[PDB]
Formats: structure tokens, C-alpha cells, sequence
């Protein structure tokens, strides 16, 4: 996200990775969905399963990865890209933990770009704008 | 190992061995049996994907669950849309049943696929009606699992294609169903070739009186054909 | 707001080269000084941390090795315009910086002086890679000294030098304002060990303190 | 498998794979870069051994820990005695981080080695002083681990050499650090090349409100040189 | 000769020669231009069929008709269902225009396909709105056919891909349109690549004051792609 805001036009596939960080005996299932651009984000688990999805049992497999095929938004002044796609997660089952593991278990997500990812038309990043000891390099 | 089929994928770590029902793998309709409706069309992917049902709660007083195929899928996705627009169909099935238990849960499940499970009703002469049979995605519950709700026995239900889930050894089961009919095509809205039954032979148990295990059913149509329409 | 989309047809990796990502002539210093014969001349310690956007681009790395292409763009404004000679003198580390307009350090036989007029194209020189080490430390997890606040983050081998700019002309009956814009373009850039971008606003020039 | 190095040995059973920082293995100073102080002397063993620090207590409200190298070792053993008698040094590092948890503990740690982690202070203009940086063997604690205490982000801290410890999958982490400087030698008492940071991204958990996991850090100087002295 | 394409067929006896627009036949997206959305999916038949519109009544005071592509097909059949579910598309077009006249009718039609016919409004500064452009299957009527409703001329409209229907010589016209865009894919609900315009240059005539000729438009998407979705 940060390196792409130095550029105007971006393009390519991305790489999500979700890591389950519960206990060893925590079990359950998730539906990780991919909604393409244009399509509506699912609101139910059943609509979620009808799309491109992953039924991920995290009872033994702690990490799952998913290729995001080709988002590719840009910058417009004549206005944003807005909706270019969604990754959505639903509970297929309940979280099943033993009575000595914690009730609450956490997921973390990762994103990387793939080798087809490309950036174009370098601009200024909007992230940090403008302080102390500034005029010390002059006196 | 992942069960990848279409844009659906069942992403697990442990799944040992499938059951191939009657040793038969699902193939398409061969070019000597198709004297009928000319060249039954094949989407080849659009139906052939896992349809993961709503999970059922296994508890200590569970008698069992059943889904009828293709009635469990006749209103779901591109399978269920092709069922409403087409008149004939032919499909096998990949069924994956999975349990979410810890090493402190116990219990055994007979996961059995029954060809043409004509059901009986209990303590009456009237046949089961339409709503007593065609339950859809929700499926049904065994009233008397010991007789398989048809006057037979559950003890001999291993004559059918079956898998055991003993929570010591495994939590998953895979049955691969071929086309099971006396006709090459059939009529999906009014006849079922398979009933997937999941029956707890040994009931569920841990100590704190409210032991509960998710059971998840994923059904994939295999080699699913339909009549022409063009 | 209105929401749009376009089919994007891209191929190639050449614009995200670190040479292309960093070699542009950026404004690194801008001062006014009045003139009537460090007041009354331009003196700037050559850093990269004056403006926060070049600072955040270069703090994407741990080590940088580059030559600096310094362009000096002087405009005048009276308090027409006479044609004035300016001396820009690069004073490296180890040389002595002027403190007056008429100091003898402007007569430097060893410092790189450039003499140029307002009517000319902007003065442009290339300061080489000046460091004692193989790269500039963009970050420095150490101290410049140990004796009573030898400051943290300061590396003695990172000092480019000073860019001292005066007016070679003598006093005039007219009074005028000299604005010196200094443009730096890093050249022949090698970069090492990329870092997370800064997410919080900078508080000081000399350190990495954060307000949150 | 044992991490045997010197008269020190880390005797474990499970350790899967090291992280080699920037793909670079620590080597000695090559014979074209040593134009400097003539033939920097090598004890070859006397420093090159594991220095196992005092274990830190990971709990639910832990924000994280950091050690600066070689500041964490400048008063320990034959490394720390050579730091006080020598003026220059050059070394890589083998770092082994280990957790002692059961299968009922949960939590994730980002074990990250940061080259030249210049720290910032919070809500002030004054730089961090000497005592705010040079913590020694005890190390420091992250005040704001989400910004890595330097205004950046923790989310992007995987741009550095890092390892994950997810207590489901692993409890150990090994990072092999090369020499990381713009100079071939440096000055161990007043500049740090590496900061080993251990930050809990997912906090620790079990049921009984006082869950606690030991984290043990073992640092070995690799290919550790020093100036002549004779 | 029959124009057979899919389960649609235009079964005629006389159709002399098509117009191939700019000499280009519609092909699929080649494997060097598809750097974009990966492998744009092809139904290969399900859209590629004739969609025969409602016939228009040509009379003596007719000024002309226009349909915008693919706006004329965005709510029709499996093309229009794929337009509502997909985000991108790429298609050429086969257009067959046909007249039903006797040998006592007279009149000439310019059947012209205009690439990116941006329309103007008459006697105002406001642009045409959405309802003034996106007419769908019904299409629109030329207000001022002499300027082509865009400030240009109809006399020079033969610079575009065109066919003449002179009711002495022919009553049918076939234009084969390739993909006409500066991008390889585009967005079917909000941009039109082609406008099929049918304009009577010589008006219709017989004696009894109410001369009327059916004009039938059949549009087939050719080589119609869409983005993946899986």
C-alpha cells in the first residue's frame, strides 16, 4: 500500500496469507471468499460458498494463502477506483477449543505482491505531510 | 492436502483415503449408452465444485442426519440453476464429511451413502409425502436410526458405500459416488439416487454435559451432465 | 464522490528502479537573505532531511550511496534588476565555513567555488560521494560521542558539507532580496536494507521522535 | 538437534529452519577490504559461543522486548572483555529465540532483527539519551510496539530479517545475522548494528488469567574479529 | 443461405455479401495483449448467437433508427445476463439488417455502424443524459439525421463501416464489426463501442399514402469474452 502510493497506476496479482494463532487443539472452519471487481460482497455464509472460496480447516493447517487475481486500480482527476474486489471471511463452524486453551483465538493477515505486479507514473505520496530544529542547518 | 475442484477448495491438513463407491469412478456417459437425448451437454466446471452445506451440531442425543442427492443441491448455485432449467441430468458425487473435535471428544459416526433410500414412515400405513422426503439443503434427521428409517437394520448398513469416523483415528470421510441408476439420465427434481446418511453409532462424549462437535458436509457434483437445450 | 475504472495495460519494472525512484532534482533548501554591505549570505548544511517527503523516501532505506547534483536557482527582488555575480562555495567537512560576507574563507583555494550570474542558466555542480564509509547511514543506531550528550543518531561519517552562497558584488544604493533555491538530484544511487515507511509525523530534524 | 558452538550448546529436539538475513552468511573480512588496521585478529572460538540471556516473562500485557547488538553482549564473557580492550570489531550473529509453552498456550511473536534501529522518543523533541538506548544484557521493552518505537509501522516490519513464532506450529526461531555496516570494522561500545526485537503480535492466552511463557534468547557472535593489539 | 450461429438461425434465400468493418475480422484477445485480468473467459456459444430485435416500421416520415452496442443487448439473454454478472467484456458483432418490401416499394437506407458515436443535443449546452443515450433494445430515433445528431454530416457518414439497402437491388445488409476500442476489455454497462444507425436517405414510397416496410435487426455477439469470475 505504501510503495504503491508513490505511483499513479498499479497493476498485478496479490498474495494474501492468513495465519491462525489459536492453540494447538483449537479447531474450526472458515470460508475465505474472493469477490471479483464489480461483484457484490457476500453478506451470508451461503452466498459466500457460492463464489470463489476456500473452506479452510484451521484445526491442523495454521496458514492458508490465496492468489488475488489482478486488481489494478489507478488515480483520476477530471475520482477514485473504489470497489475493485473483496476478501471476506465467514464462520463455517464454531470455534472448538479444549477447556484449558483460551476461549478466544486470533487471525492475522498478510499481503504481498506477486512477480506480475507493476507500478507506473511516479508521484508524491500523500501519507506524511508537513518542525523542530529546522533552522539549525543554517545558523 | 487440498480438495481443489473449481473455485471451491477444501483446505485441510489430514485426509487419508477416499471410499470409491462399488469400486466405480464417476465417468461421463459413454458413446454407446447415449442413444437417447442427443449429446448431453457438459458445463465441465460450472456445476463441478464443492457445495459446502450448513454444518450440523452433533451432541449426545443426536440420532443422525441425512441429505438426499441431488435434492440437497437442487436450489444451490449453478447446479441448482441447471436443475430448474434442464429436464435430465447425470452426475456422480464427491462427498467430504469432516468433524471438528479435540482429542478429548469421543464418538463414532457411520457415514453411509445409500442408493435409492426409499424411506418408510413410523406407525402408519400412509407413505411419506413430498415434505417428508424433499428436505433440500437443510436435510433431515433420523427418527429411528437403528432401523435406518426403512424397516431394515443399521448394523447391516455397511453393505452400502460407507466410511467410519472414529474421533480417535480420524475426523474426516470421503465417499466418491458414481452414477447409480437403472436409466442413464434421470429427473433431478423428483427422484434421488443417493442418500448421504451420517449416523452416530457411538454417541458423543466429554465431561461437561454439553459436548458438541461440528459436522461439515461438502458435496461436489462429479461429471455432471444435463440435456441439450442449446 | 464519483467512482471510475479503466483497463490498465502495464508491463515492465524499469520505473521502480531505485535510480528512477530517487533521481529527481528535489528542492532541498530555500532561503531569503537581504544584501547591504548566518545573516546576509546563504549557508546551508547539506542534508536530506529538510523536507519530509524526500526524507520519507530516503528513510525507506538503511544505507545510501549517491553523488549529489546540486542546482542553485537564485532569484532577486528589490526592496529593473541588476546582473549580480554570486559565489556558491561547497565547504566540505574539515574545511572552515564562512561567517561573514567578506570573510577570507570565500577566497578558498581548496573549496569548490562556483561563480555565476543571475542572467545565466542556474548553476549546477556534482558533489561526489563524500562519506568516510561505503554508504551514508540514513539511520544510525549509535552516538556521535560519549562525552556528555554526544547525540544519538548522529554519524560523524555522514556529513556532506556546507553550501555557502554569497554575492560577490559590493554594496549598492539599492536594497534587494536574494532567494536561493537549492535543488539536489541524487545520482549513481545504490541502496541497501529497505525499511518500513514512517507512519507518524516527524517532530524534529535531528531524530526520529514521534507524537502519535 | 543441538546448536553446538564452543563450550556452549543449545540442546533441543525441535528446530526446523534458520533465517539467513538478506541471504548472507557471516564470513570473515576478505583480503581486499582489509586495507585498514592490519590483519584484524580472530580468537576463532573465545567469543564465538552462545551467550544465553536471562529469560523474559511473556504474559498477556507484554508489549515486546528488544536487545541491541553488540550492546547486549558488551559486558558478558570473552566477547565483553574483548570489547573493553579492543577498539574495533566485526561480527555476525547467530540468534536463537525459544519459547516454553504447552499445547494449551496460544499467541504469535514477530522475532525481527532490525539493522540500525535508531529509536525515537514519544511526545518530545529531545533525542533518546544514552540510558534510553544502551540497556545491556537486560534489554528494553517496547513502549509503542505498533510503531516499532520509531514512527514506522510494525505491520511492515517483515521487510527486515524476521521469523514468526506461532505457538501452534513452532516455539523457536533462528536468525543468522551477517555484518551489517557501511564500514568493515566499527566501535562496539557506541554503535549498534542490529536490534533483535521480539514483539507479540497475537497476545498470550490460556484460561486462568495469569498465562505466562518463558522466552529465552541465545546470541552467538559469528566470525567475530577485533583489531590487532598483539 | 442461412446465417446459422448457435441455436439461432436467420433462414433467408438472398444475402449477397457482408461488410467487414475496416477489413478486420473479430478474433479473440491475443496472448500478448492479455497482460491484464488473467485469461478472459469465453462461453464460446452461450452469447454468440443472433439476438433479433423488435422490428421497426419504416414509413415515409421516418428519420432513422439507432441502436448502441452493447447497450442494445445488455438486458437480453445470456449476453445480458453475463453483462450484469461480469465487469469486463470484449466482443465483435455480426449485424444483419433486413427489409420486407415488394417490388413496388422504393427507398434507400444507409445502414452505418459508427465507432463511438458520441451524440450531441440540439439547441442547448447541457450534455445528453443517461436516458437520452442508453435506450436498450428499443433503441432511439434520429432527431436530425442530416447531421447524424452530432454536428457532422450524413453525406460523409460513408467514411464509417456501412452498407446500402436500395430496395431495387437488395433488402438486406450485413456488417461484421470487430472489437473497436483503445483498451482490450471495456465496461458494457457504461460505454458503447458501436452505434448501428439505419437512416433512410431516400424515403419510402408507393402510391396509397401509408407505405410501410418492416426493418428487422439481428445482432450476434462475435468472439465475446468476459473476465474470469470462476
Amino acid at each position: 500500500g505504501n510503495i504503491s502510493r508513490y505511483y499513479t497506476h498499479w497493476s498485478g496479482s496479490l498474495e494474501m496469507t492468513f495465519m491462525f494463532c489459536g492453540s494447538f487443539m483449537a479447531a474450526g472452519k472458515l470460508i475465505l471468499c474472493y469477490t471479483p471487481p464489480g461483484g457484490s460482497c457476500p453478506t451470508t455464509r451461503e452466498t459466500a460458498m457460492l463464489g470463489t472460496h476456500i473452506v479452510w480447516d484451521f484445526g491442523l493447517q495454521s496458514s492458508v494463502t490465496l492468489i488475488i487475481p489482478w486488481i489494478s486500480g489507478s488515480h483520476y482527476r477530471m475520482s477514485t477506483n473504489a470497489n475493485v474486489g473483496y476478501v471476506t471471511c465467514f464462520m463455517q463452524t464454531n470455534l472448538i477449543v479444549p477447556s484449558e486453551s483460551s476461549d478466544t483465538c486470533s487471525l492475522i493477515g498478510f499481503i504481498a505482491a506477486k512477480d506480475d505486479f507493476s507500478l507506473r507514473l511516479m508521484r508524491d505520496s500523500p501519507d506524511i505531510g508537513q518542525l523542530h530544529a529546522a533552522e539549525a542547518a543554517y545558523q | 492436502l487440498q480438495l481443489k475442484l473449481g473455485n471451491s477448495a477444501i483446505v485441510t491438513q489430514e485426509a487419508a483415503n477416499y471410499c470409491c463407491a462399488y469400486g466405480e469412478w464417476p465417468n461421463y456417459l459413454p458413446d454407446h449408452e447415449a442413444v437417447a437425448i442427443d449429446k448431453p451437454t457438459q458445463p465441465e466446471t460450472a456445476t463441478d465444485r464443492f457445495y459446502t452445506l450448513k454444518s450440523v451440531k452433533w451432541e449426545t442425543g443426536s440420532t443422525g442426519w441425512w441429505w438426499k442427492l441431488p435434492d440437497a443441491l437442487n436450489n444451490i448455485g449453478m447446479f441448482g440453476q441447471n436443475v430448474q432449467h434442464h429436464y435430465l441430468y447425470r452426475s456422480g458425487f464427491l462427498i467430504h464429511v469432516q468433524c471438528n473435535a479435540t482429542k478429548f471428544h469421543q464418538g463414532a459416526l457411520l457415514v453411509v451413502a445409500i442408493p435409492e433410500h426409499q424411506r418408510g414412515a413410523h406407525n402408519t400405513n400412509t407413505s411419506p409425502g413430498f415434505d417428508d422426503i424433499m428436505k433440500g439443503e437443510e436435510g433431515g434427521t433420523f427418527n429411528h436410526p437403528y432401523v435406518l428409517d426403512d424397516g431394515t437394520s443399521l448394523a447391516c448398513a455397511t453393505i452400502f458405500p460407507h466410511q467410519w469416523i472414529n474421533l480417535r483415528t480420524n475426523n474426516s470421510a470421503t465417499i466418491v459416488l458414481p452414477w447409480m441408476n437403472a436409466a442413464p439420465m434421470d429427473f433431478p427434481l423428483r427422484h434421488n439416487q443417493w442418500t448421504l446418511a451420517i449416523i452416530p453409532v457411538v454417541p458423543l462424549g466429554t465431561r461437561t454435559t454439553s459436548s458438541m462437535v461440528p459436522i461439515t458436509v461438502s458435496i461436489a457434483p462429479m461429471c455432471c451432465e444435463f440435456n441439450g437445450l442449446r | 464522490a464519483i467512482q471510475t475504472r479503466t483497463v490498465i495495460n502495464q508491463h515492465g519494472v524499469s520505473e521502480t528502479l531505485v535510480e528512477n525512484f530517487l533521481s529527481r532534482a528535489a528542492l532541498v533548501s530555500k532561503r531569503s537573505f537581504e544584501y547591504k554591505d548566518d545573516k546576509n549570505f546563504f549557508k546551508w548544511t547539506i542534508n536530506t532531511r529538510s523536507f519530509v517527503q524526500l526524507r520519507r523516501k530516503l528513510e525507506l532505506f538503511t544505507y545510501l550511496r549517491f553523488d549529489a547534483e546540486i542546482t542553485i536557482l537564485t532569484t532577486v527582488a528589490v526592496n529593473g534588476l541588476p546582473d549580480l555575480t554570486l559565489q556558491a562555495m561547497f565547504v566540505p567537512t574539515g574545511a572552515l565555513t564562512p561567517e561573514k560576507q567578506d570573510s577570507f574563507h570565500w577566497q578558498s583555494g581548496s573549496n569548490a567555488s562556483v561563480f555565476f550570474k543571475i542572467s545565466d542558466p542556474p548553476a549546477r555542480i556534482t558533489i561526489p560521494f563524500m562519506c568516510i564509509n561505503s554508504a551514508y547511514s540514513v539511520f544510525y543506531d549509535g552516538f556521535a560521542g560519549f562525552e556528555k550528550n554526544g547525540l544519538y543518531g548522529i554519524n560523524p561519517a555522514d556529513t556532506i558539507g556546507n553550501l555557502c552562497v554569497r554575492i560577490v558584488n559590493e554594496h549598492q544604493p539599492v536594497g534587494f532580496t536574494v532567494t536561493v533555491r537549492v535543488y539536489m538530484k541524487p545520482k549513481h544511487i545504490k541502496a541497501w536494507a529497505p525499511r518500513p515507511p514512517r507512519t507518524l509525523p516527524y517532530m524534529s530534524i535531528a531524530n526520529a521522535n514521534y507524537k502519535g
